[PDB]
């Protein structure tokens, strides 16, 4: 994953469809860009997988669920490529525990 | 002719090939055992001369072609009104001395009455000792192929024949191409299927190209000089 | 799809290989629409199978799968039409808009197609040496292949020079001999070209210093015709599937709507996938978020 403002030398590609494929479930949510932290809450249970995300210190809130009927194994973190994130220009640092 | 069929023996008895200086240069058409038509252009001078030809009659092949032919060859009677620069009136008739036995493959064409309500796209034949390359070297066996009759209004096309045509002349072949006479194919006799009955109504006088596109075929409307054709019958 | 046709005023809906009835309570996973004006005069071109121009040139329908056919009409106070030519050799080398006028709409009448080697210009040098019957010559980009025009020699003109493509693309005699071929569009993609006359493209004694333009006569194969009928113009559209009893996309008139609430009296709820029996009673509340 690269950087929008500031770009890196390469280009951000994870995927390769010419066509968007059937996708279950698209929505979009928004939040503030002035706060510090962001809170995630991912599970599933019955085959059905929720999620519940938070802005500030608080207890999170109802995103979506979703019907899969399989029982997913893998998650992973794409890690972001920038001219910026370096410490030798903005002394900045990526955290996601 | 290029694209054409063999010819087999026993199909157009009418081919009289005409030998110069022991080859044969020019074709003809027979209407009576006393009188052949044929190209006015290629009897021009000096070749304008009662002797100095050979008359070959039946020859199936240029095999065959050897010493002894028809009877000899009398004087040429050429169209008064024809001209070298512009090609209008281009007729010759030749003249025999014996007349000519009519064998079993033998069989002269009939000439066409004044008024005969032809097809404007009407299929005819012409066979002869033509070419089938780049003018080709020469000729041993009958070549014979099938055309169609361009319209005179048609054939004189800005893009082709622009103010070349004259009402004695039509074209016969294929406006693609592909089907047309070539160089040698002076006298190539044009019969017509009407009624069970051949008529000759076209006569070779010069072209552009061999078989080749926007170059339709040059032939003479006998038609018009049938009458001048009964001027000779009046005069021998 | 009730809604559809009850919002947008629909003259006329059919379906080729599926059934109208099947429409309601399935699931489609895509659709794709395919929308034009049609012609006054040429309407009767849009049945299912014809050779027509306007499926031989324009847009063909394809019959080898499961498709919706709508005829439906629009206001023409504010109809407005933009028309474009979709071919990129004739673009390139000199086309413009038609404006024609207002309310009328082109359908073409004749493709032709070419390769990337095609050029509507004489050789300079093969032309100029031909006193009758000269074609225009011009320059041409880099990498192109020039106008075969070749010198005949005839009983006395020996300066009689013959080109291709004549004399029109549409009625030329020889169509082997032409570059441009006649060429029938299929399914998906759009009309190739319209024709080029190569007689009314480029200039007369032309020293490689003029690109070849055509006039805006030397295309052919195409007619202009109204579309305005009772203060309206007709609209067609094609709906193509891509799959049935498949996908996320479903049919919502097979559903229950949302009816209104009563108060005072005992009624059956089905709120949220949570059912039951009870009264509901309005009071004023302010401890509801967006999400709860
Ligand atoms: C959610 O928001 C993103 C960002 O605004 C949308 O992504 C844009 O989508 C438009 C239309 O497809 C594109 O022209 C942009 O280039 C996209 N931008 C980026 C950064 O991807 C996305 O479409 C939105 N999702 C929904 C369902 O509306
Ligand atoms: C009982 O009847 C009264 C008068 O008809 C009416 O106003 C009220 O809504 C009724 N209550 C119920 C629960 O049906």
């Amino acid at each position: 994953t690269i950087c929008k403002s500031k770009g890196s030398s390469r280009n951000e590609s994870w995927h390769f469809d010419k066509s968007e494929p059937l996708c279950l479930f698209k929505k979009n949510f928004t939040y503030n860009v002035s706060t510090d932290w962001l809170y995630f809450h991912f599970y599933q249970e019955r085959g059905t997988f929720y999620a519940y995300y938070a802005d500030s210190g608080m207890p999170t809130t109802f995103l979506f669920s979703l019907y899969l009927g399989t029982l997913l194994s893998h998650y992973y973190v794409l890690p972001l490529t920038c001219n910026a994130i370096s410490s030798n220009t903005d002394n900045e640092t990526l955290q996601y525990w | 002719i290029v694209g054409g069929e063999s010819a087999l023996p026993g199909a157009w008895p009418w081919q009289v090939s005409l030998h110069v200086q022991n080859v044969h240069v020019c074709g003809g058409s027979i209407i009576t055992p006393e009188w052949i038509v044929t190209a006015a252009h290629c009897v021009e001078k000096p070749l304008n001369n009662p002797w100095h030809w050979t008359a070959f009659a039946g020859i199936l092949r240029q095999s065959f072609m050897f010493y002894g032919a028809g009877y000899q060859v009398e004087k040429v009677i050429s169209h008064p009104n024809y001209d070298s620069k512009t090609k209008n009136n281009d007729i010759a008739l030749m003249k025999l001395q014996k007349p000519l036995t009519f064998n079993d493959l033998v069989k002269p064409v009939c000439l066409p009455n004044p008024g005969m309500m032809l097809q404007p796209e009407q299929l005819c034949w012409i066979s002869g000792w033509g070419a089938t390359e780049e003018k080709g070297k020469t000729s041993e066996v009958l070549n014979a192929a099938k055309v169609l009759l361009i319209e005179t209004q048609r054939c004189n096309s800005r893009y082709v024949y622009d103010n070349l045509i004259t009402p004695a002349m039509i074209c016969a072949g294929f406006l693609q191409g592909n089907v047309d006479s070539c160089q040698g194919d002076s006298g190539g006799p044009l019969v017509t299927s009407k009624n069970n009955i051949w008529w000759l109504i076209g006569d070779t006088s010069w072209g552009s190209g061999c078989a080749k596109a926007y170059r339709p075929g040059v032939y003479g409307n006998v038609m018009v000089f049938t009458d001048w054709i009964y001027r000779q019958m009046r005069a021998d | 799809l009730s809604t559809l046709l009850r919002l947008v005023h629909t003259d006329s809906f059919s379906c080729n290989n599926f059934d109208e009835s099947k429409i309601y309570g399935s699931c489609f996973k895509s659709i794709v629409l395919d929308k034009f004006a049609i012609p006054n005069s040429r309407r009767s071109d849009l049945q299912l199978g014809s050779s027509g121009f306007l499926q031989s040139s324009n847009y063909k329908i394809d019959t080898t799968s499961s498709s919706c056919q709508l005829y439906y009409s629009l206001p023409a106070i504010n109809v407005t039409i933009n028309n474009y030519n979709p071919s990129s050799w004739n673009r390139r080398y000199g086309f413009n808009n038609f404006n024609l006028s207002s309310h009328s709409v082109v359908y073409s009448r004749y493709c032709f197609s070419v390769n990337n080697t095609f050029c509507p210009c004489a050789k300079p040098s093969f032309a100029s040496s031909c006193k009758s019957h000269k074609p225009p010559s011009a320059s041409c980009p880099i990498g192109t292949n020039y106008r075969s025009c070749e010198s005949t020699t005839v009983l006395d003109h020996t300066d009689w020079c013959r080109c291709s493509c004549l004399p029109d693309p549409i009625t030329a005699y020889d169509p082997r001999s032409c570059s441009q071929k006649k060429s029938l569009v299929g399914v998906g993609e759009h009309c190739a070209g319209f024709g080029v006359d190569e007689e009314k493209c480029g200039v007369l004694d032309g020293s490689y210093n003029v690109s070849c333009l055509c006039s805006t006569d030397a295309f052919l194969g195409w007619s202009y015709d109204t579309c305005v009928s009772n203060n309206r113009c007709n609209i067609f559209s094609n709906f193509i599937l891509n799959g049935i009893n498949s996908g996320t996309t479903c049919s919502n008139d097979l559903l229950q709507p949302n009816t209104e609430v009563f108060t005072d009296v005992c009624v059956d709820y089905d709120l949220y996938g949570i059912t039951g029996q009870g009264i509901f009673k309005e009071v004023s509340a302010v401890y509801y978020n967006s999400w709860q």
